[PDB]
DNA sequence: TTACTGTGGGAAAGA
DNA sequence: AATCTTTCCCACAGT
DNA sequence: TTACTGTGGGAAAGA
DNA sequence: AATCTTTCCCACAGT
């Protein structure tokens, strides 16, 4: 359709807030704007925008967008030096994939431990304490801990921290045969989180809706989200505090850093009044003050919005946490990559399959030329193969023949 | 009787790699004859012998009494229709031959064949049947619009294509672009495969460019490096020729067996000709009718066609074979398994056999047959590779071997390691 | 029928600890008596019941009907012979009794023995035998290097007792009983002689020196029970009624000896009746003091036999004895698996030993030696302790109707990068 | 023992010949005459003798055992001047004391070293994996990668202390007596690799001190580990030989044990002050240590002023970097029971007799009374241990004093 | 002049 | 219905 | 005075 | 020969 945006972002964002944006951009130059919340966007995006149907505009993380721009869904946005520099440069490197900037970086996001400060006045500095505080308040009819155990990125965290990783960043790019997903490091922490489970610290059934009810109801004491999360937390009557992750086996909760981005679909009409939308009216103080005020960005890409947010101790822990946590890839291996922890994650959780077992095969599942972590009497074994080399570099060196005149 | 492989023969193979390879070029696409009339393959499909194992196959069956010509490899080729008779290729002298009277009737009614190559020895020796990749039959080059859902009949940036120029009132009546001797031209009886890769409209002319992903369209500006030798041809502005001109004005995909033109990015109307054996440029008149035409020369008139390579690979590990060698297995991919209770790897290719045999280095592995595109195999255990003085923990690469129950080794061009982790 | 000890009732016999302990306080020599003569042990036997055991099974008793004299632990000593008598002890009242009759015969050859206290509640209710240390047999004290048995060493325990002809109460005994020290004609304390340097000042801290106590020597005597010590002492040999400086010579077993005060106008250690006081000594030889009976002091090594058990899956027909003693520990990577090797006395094939409430595959080699398999860390992290954290647990020895035996050694199991 | 004459112990292995030239300049200057003995296993002869109150009169061994030696009373105690004092390096003293009293005077600081055949091998091997791959090359040369002595633990410890064995831990400003590092991952991992040189016939298990010095000074093996002590026989072999840093072990340094040559007086001795005239007048002297150092090189000599003209050799510049990789030895009394403990696992891992897992097991609890026991289980490595009755011994009593009336 | 035969271009038939 | 694909037809090029 | 009985001191045998 | 240990004997203490 033309004359007309629609955009599509996640319902835990601030779609109400984006919405008065569209307002306002309406009364300006007199083209309606739709914001829409559909449920599994980031699997329904890229089966609509195939067909050449969709929204104009999409809003998620920058690791979903390296994909879609390999499929050729998203517009290359190109602009001026002027705007580039009102938006911190590595955000504009979350948003780059093949020397081409494919989405505009709204909001730099990471998940902290959000706590209940009467029920526990000083947060654990350590997963290991967990289940002693978990004694503790079951006695006062309560919970220690309660977070989305259906979502892999919320338990991503606890595997990263002993050595669990996605893909190695090797020279100036990822190594899409190096997945540390069956390393000893990733296996503890995954022990880490079944033993909770196996020791009725926490239920696999629990998603992002039970938990927040817990802990807005002050039924537990401790969940983990992110800064979406804030303004329900706000209205309920919770004197809560937002801090570190804690560590587990002494190393940091190495959560994976997220950048809220909005790609153009390379099929839509309205290419420069999505330009005009995001640029003049979106990325502004006002424009992200608005969606900000319905649910917390984090820290936002805009500098001068950034410094005046900055002041914020649950953003000061936020970016603490994005510090001690790595920006995810947006290389278009990172959907296979998620399918497979969120299977394993899964799997491993409700005892369908042993810790071992479930992150062997997500292993092989994440990159299709990954290796194979093997239990040998001489000990732990790398198995991998090479030789089918397919690719095809950015730039090409061939020496120049002359056609004769 | 026939011998397994042994662990000595194998590293023996391993150390020498006297393969002996057939190498199938030709053209994904083929243009149907109608009536009586026979319209040839154009590149014609081309068969090279590659590898030292040719030579010590020759010298072995000469000191078992053969003549230079009861040793000498003899190939026939023909579509995979009995209907059609099949064409002797005269190899004696040169590494390779060229199958220029080859055509699919109308009374063959299939919509894709291959090229089958049936290899034997001057003295009744059979090697084996040898076939080509897929090649689709089309009616006629799509004279109208294209589009990415006929990516069949598209040519995307990064895949190899054939030059060649119908000249008619020329003795030679098809040349073909090749290159020898580190320059380009117009050869009569050899062809070059060339990858022909898009750029950016601003990238500049250098031996360092910037290749963009995508299908080929008219105007755009495309390099074209030669597979073989890396030599490259300065930046062209690829155009469709009507009759006789060149138009400026096409922004349609490329397609194939198209006419084209190729125009020297940021020049005087300047385009890739030929003149006899060379190539040279040449001066384009505009039409004062139409401002998007110009007139062009059959020289200028090239024709474009996406290309194909077949290759197999084989030596007879435990001595002469009484079997023929194929179907010669091909191996396109791997894939390790921890879905189950022992570390698998899982062969995806073409041509393999439930007598086949997957080994890592000088060791065999426990082998199972799924279908001709897929096989399973145990991993080793790092063990196996520690049995000497190479005890130490320490890496280890070893090759990927497929080997028949007969000896006969199919070499592949993947590796294994075994890598210890703290 | 007997019951063995459930998880349960080890827990709740870990949080309380309300055992019963047998205490049996002895002197390590004693002299033999010739002819009809009768030479007592001296300083008594003692026989001490220590515990809120003993208050419990009383409880319990009298529940089941029992009158004051059918609940009353009663005890009989003896020598281990089978022609001399057993003595009654009445510990009646009190917590303990004093075998003030005892002796040794020239019939009786042995060269040492063990006295055997035979106990039983008043409704014939056995309790046991409990078994003192060895005791050796001395001819007569020796007023002399070649017997480290009959030398006192420097940390070791004593009794203090003085001779007292000329007075009622012929026999007086060094005591502490309400914080101060005095001469107890009942009581007998056992004291810590520590050597010190002859420069150590009077203070509550001092530095005690290793090596067997000679004459002439600054000796501080620390009470074994209530941690109370006299001033610095010189500890002097005795001839007749004299106190003598020029004594070089290493003190033995039932010498007559004197005390003086370190730094004091010739004060030594003295008693008028049951009050200790300090005795002004007239010089006659320069090194040479007269000194009265009172200051006229016996030294004798003492030791003491413990005893401890619970009845923890209530009460049991078989005697709680022979209680074993677990003397110490060593582990062993030798084998297959970790195991706990226990040296000790009075083991028997129906013990097992528990760590924690985590009851130990357990061998019978000998009285002396027992051997177990550790149990896995894996068993003490059963609920909510599940966490790779320091775990340290109680090694206690149970028998197959539920008689625990307490010990005073703890196992760890730590954790390791 | 007898006045009037000194009677010296010191290990057959050092330079008695060049002791005994100093004692010849001592009988020519006072009219004492001076007896230098090197009796076989003299670190077990010693306490024995010494103990009826026989032996020598100054004994000579490293610092580690001396320890021992003073907890027995069998050491006279050493107090030297300020201006000699002085003289030695405070470290050197440091090795010499116990309970805060010099019990012997340091001679010279040694460690183990990489020693090396140059003709046969110009670059040698920087960590121990590479050595079997070394030694097939050997192999068909007629010759072998490496040979040591497989007899006495001294010259595989570097190996074991490596990836993490030690032998007592060093808390606060002590050692712990209890926490021992014998039957841990790091000290398994180096006599598992020892065993596996043997097993692959690389070594063998009976190879003694002799044997392997032989077969280096013969140019029939490309490597040795030994001190500065065997330096002066390879010169007389005139063997092109290399001193350099011991190879490395899973990428982490080989922490030889840094012993420090010492001479203690015996308690028992009647020539105590004719002991220490000649330790300190004549033996501590740039004069009197080259007469040692000439006949067997002692290493990093304690007298600054000697070990100063030595500090340029890059033999020494070798042991020093080797000594500053490993640690110096306790001298506690445990070191013995330590030591013994180590030589049984060794021998009996190398010989077949018990595994690696085994061997070192027996010794960890064998090192020390009241040493704890390393397990390995489904949730990591455990460490036992009992909280049982340690010897110890209180020294402070705190007891409230109760008044004896003055009637 | 005509016969000889692959080939691109173009129209007419199908999809 | 258009627009694309398939089938049929024919001029053109040289000894 | 002496009888009554444990106890240290001393002499005379043994080791 | 010493020096230590064992055995036997006896004065001493207050009713
Ligand atoms: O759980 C896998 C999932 O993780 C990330 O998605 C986050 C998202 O980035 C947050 O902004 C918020 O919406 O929660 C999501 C998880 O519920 C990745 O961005 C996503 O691609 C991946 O599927
Ligand atoms: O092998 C155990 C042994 O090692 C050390 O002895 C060394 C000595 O320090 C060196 O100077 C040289 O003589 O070699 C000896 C090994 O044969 C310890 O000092 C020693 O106590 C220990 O038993």
């Amino acid at each position: 359709e033309e004359g007309k945006l629609v955009i599509w972002i996640n319902g835990d964002k601030g779609y109400n807030g984006l919405a008065e944006v569209g307002k306002k951009f309406e009364k300006d130059t007199g083209i309606k704007v739709t914001v829409e919340h559909p449920d599994k966007l980031e699997e329904k995006f890229p089966q609509v925008a195939a067909t050449g149907d969709g929204p104009d505009i999409i809003f998620w993380a920058h690791d979903r967008f390296g994909g879609y721009a390999q499929s050729g869904l998203l517009a290359e946005i190109t602009p001026d030096k002027a705007f580039q520099d009102k938006l911190y440069p590595f955000t504009w490197d979350a948003v780059r994939y093949n020397g081409k900037l494919i989405a505009y970086p709204i909001a730099v996001e990471a998940l902290s431990l959000i706590y209940n400060k009467d029920l526990l006045p000083n947060p654990p500095k350590t997963w290991e304490e967990i289940p002693a505080l978990d004694k503790e308040l079951k006695a006062k009819g309560k919970s220690a801990l309660m977070f989305n155990l259906q979502e892999p990125y919320f338990t991503w965290p606890l595997i990263a921290a002993d050595g669990g990783y996605a893909f190695k960043y090797e020279n100036g790019k990822y190594d899409i045969k190096d997945v540390g997903v069956d390393n000893a490091g990733a296996k503890a922490g995954l022990t880490f989180l079944v033993d909770l489970i196996k020791n009725k610290h926490m239920n696999a059934d629990t998603d992002y809706s039970i938990a927040e009810a817990a802990f807005n109801k002050g039924e537990t004491a401790m969940t983990i989200n992110g800064p979406w999360a804030w303004s329900n937390i706000d209205t309920s009557k919770v004197n809560y505090g937002v801090t570190v992750l804690p560590t587990f086996k002494g190393q940091p909760s190495k959560p994976f850093v997220g950048v809220l981005s909005a790609g153009i679909n390379a099929a839509s009409p309205n290419k420069e009044l999505a330009k005009e939308f995001l640029e003049n009216y979106l990325l502004t103080d006002e424009g992200l003050e608005a969606v900000n005020k319905d649910k917390p960005l984090g820290a936002v890409a805009l500098k001068s919005y950034e410094e005046e947010l900055a002041k914020d101790p649950r953003i000061a822990a936020t970016m603490e946490n994005a510090q001690k946590g790595e920006i995810m890839p947006n290389i278009p291996q990172m959907s296979a990559f998620w399918y497979a922890v969120r299977t394993a994650v899964i799997n491993a959780a409700s005892g369908r399959q042993t810790v071992d077992e479930a992150l062997k095969d997500a292993q092989t599942n994440a990159a299709a030329g990954a290796g194979l972590r093997v239990n040998t009497s001489e000990g732990v074994v790398l198995l991998s193969y090479s030789g089918q080399k397919t690719e095809g570099p950015q730039r090409i060196s061939a020496k120049i023949s002359q056609i004769p005149p | 009787p026939p011998k397994r492989l042994t662990r000595e023969a194998m590293r023996n193979y391993l150390k020498e790699r006297g393969d002996q390879t057939v190498l199938i070029l030709h053209a994904k696409v083929a243009q149907k004859s109608y009536g009586n009339e026979k319209r040839f393959f154009c590149p014609p499909p081309c068969v090279y012998l590659m590898g030292s194992g040719w030579k010590k196959k020759k010298e072995q069956m000469e000191r078992d009494g053969c003549s230079e010509q009861e040793s000498q490899p003899c190939a026939f080729i023909g579509i995979g229709n009995s209907d059609q008779e099949m064409q002797q290729l005269n190899l004696e002298g040169k590494n390779y031959c060229t199958a220029k009277t080859l055509y699919i009737s109308d009374s063959d009614k299939r919509k894709h064949f291959m090229l089958s190559v049936k290899m034997f020895y001057g003295n009744s020796d059979d090697i084996g049947v040898f076939l080509s990749k897929r090649i689709k039959v089309i009616s006629k080059p799509s004279k109208k619009k294209q589009s990415l859902k006929n990516a069949d009949l598209c040519i995307a940036s990064g895949t190899k294509v054939a030059l060649f120029n119908r000249l008619r009132s020329q003795t030679v009546s098809t040349r073909y672009l090749h290159v020898e001797g580190g320059n380009f031209h117009a050869s009569s009886q050899q062809w070059g495969a060339f990858y022909i890769h898009l750029l950016d409209d601003d990238e500049s002319e250098g031996e360092e460019f910037t290749v963009r992903d995508g299908y080929i369209h008219y105007g755009q500006t495309v390099k074209l490096v030669c597979s073989v030798t890396g030599m490259a041809l300065p930046r062209l502005i690829i155009r469709k020729v009507d009759k006789q001109t060149a138009l400026l004005d096409a922004d349609d995909p490329v397609s194939q067996l198209h006419k084209c033109a190729f125009y020297l990015k940021d020049t005087e109307r300047m385009y890739l000709c030929l003149s006899q054996e060379r190539i040279i440029q040449f001066q384009a008149t505009p039409c004062p009718k139409e401002q998007n035409k110009e007139m062009i020369n059959d020289g200028a008139s090239w024709t474009i066609i996406s290309t194909d390579k077949a290759e197999y690979t084989f030596y007879e590990g435990m001595g002469p074979v009484l079997a023929p060698v194929t179907p010669v297995p091909v191996v396109e991919s791997l894939q390790l398994n921890g879905g189950g209770d022992v570390a698998m790897l899982e062969l995806t290719g073409q041509n393999f056999t439930p007598n086949l045999r997957v080994w890592f280095g000088d060791v065999e592995a426990e082998t199972m047959y799924r279908c001709g595109e897929s096989m399973l195999c145990v991993v080793p255990d790092i063990s196996a590779f520690r049995e000497g003085w190479r005890w130490v923990r320490q890496p280890v690469q070893v090759p990927v071997t497929l080997v028949r129950n007969d000896g006969v080794i199919y070499s592949t061009s993947l590796t294994f390691t075994y890598t210890p982790e703290p």
